[PDB]
């Protein structure tokens, strides 16, 4: 399915959700993969305006967090995940962001799921 | 704030498109024909590279351990130091791809004319100065062709990018949003006309009735 989260926006987030209400880190989990694609897609626009790049190495991790996103998670076909696989799995494509430089998710769940 | 009119606008916006895309069409092929030719000089400057690089040293590294007391011999034959301003060529040259300077490495350095030292290597690595400069001159076009090469490619990715986001939607969606309005507009037309209708007929509908 092609859901394209960055135009999109909801009225409720935290509503609905919490820890025991669905999963504990699902309420964590929401703002960070918003914010962890954004500035992924971002780069995309840059590269052309100037040389044929516009990245450093602290830009080079978001930036393979475009893909991951993309044919990963976006794209499952038809095929029905649960709660549990979603966010479990989203937290393995949120390795290969540097832990010390995620700040729209808290610590303790840091230690939770890395 | 700053929003658009539509009467005054809509003349402007409709060749705005007849400007934009026969522009671009041609600025398209534009930069095309300078890359094409590059290729040409970047593979063409290597090929004397290899050759006198290798017949330069040649002499040098075989005139260490029997220089150190025989550089004093050598430096004093040849021809004295090219100078240290501009004793390159400079070249000044407009060209699409901005205005980028070229020059070629030529100057004096002598060949085969040191009196006195090393029987073979005094003579053979004066002569290899040549190797030097001669060599020099590929690299000297190509590293300033490479300087111009960027500003087009560069400004190419950058206007198709550019395109195909801010400025061809939207100068659309000026048309779209005159068009609108100005047809909108034309329902309060139709429902007066509408109303001055029930008039007339209201008034020739009191010479038979009431």
């Amino acid at each position: 399915p092609p859901i394209d989260p960055l135009p999109s926006l909801s009225r409720l987030m935290n509503n609905g959700v919490g820890k025991g209400k669905t999963r504990e880190d699902h309420k964590q989990v929401s703002d960070q993969l918003y914010s962890a694609y954004a500035n992924g897609v971002d780069i995309r626009k840059l590269v052309a305006i100037i040389g044929e790049d516009a990245l450093t190495e602290n830009d080079r991790r978001y930036l393979q967090f475009a893909d991951a996103f993309e044919r990963f998670f976006i794209n499952q076909g038809q095929q029905n995940r649960s709660i549990e696989e979603s966010l479990q799995i989203a937290w393995a494509l949120l390795s290969m962001l540097p832990q010390g430089e995620l700040k729209r998710i808290s610590k303790d769940h840091i230690g939770k799921y890395y | 704030s700053q929003v658009s009119p539509t009467r005054m606008n809509l003349l402007q916006r409709r060749g705005q498109l007849r400007l934009a895309q026969k522009g671009v069409d041609l600025l398209k092929k534009k930069r095309d024909a300078l890359v094409a030719e590059f290729f040409g000089l970047v593979r063409e400057a290597m090929e004397a590279r290899k050759a006198l690089d290798q017949a330069a040293k040649e002499a040098y590294a075989a005139l260490l351990l029997a220089q150190a007391f025989d550089g004093p011999e050598v430096v004093a034959g040849a021809a004295l130091g090219v100078p240290p301003l501009e004793g390159v060529e400079a070249e000044v040259e407009n060209v699409w791809g901005s205005k980028v300077p070229r020059l070629k490495a030529t100057f004096p350095d002598g060949a085969l004319l040191s009196p006195v030292g090393t029987p073979a290597y005094t003579l053979e690595a004066s002569r290899a100065f040549r190797r030097y400069a001669e060599a020099l001159i590929r690299v000297a076009n190509t590293e300033t062709r490479l300087k111009k090469i960027g500003e087009e490619i560069k400004k190419t990715t950058r206007r198709v990018n550019a395109l195909e986001q801010v400025v061809i939607p939207g100068i659309r969606a000026q048309i779209r949003f005159i068009q609108q309005v100005l047809e909108q507009r034309e329902r309060e037309d139709t429902f007066r006309l509408k109303r001055i209708k029930g008039k007339i007929e209201a008034r020739e509908a009191e010479e038979e009735g009431g």
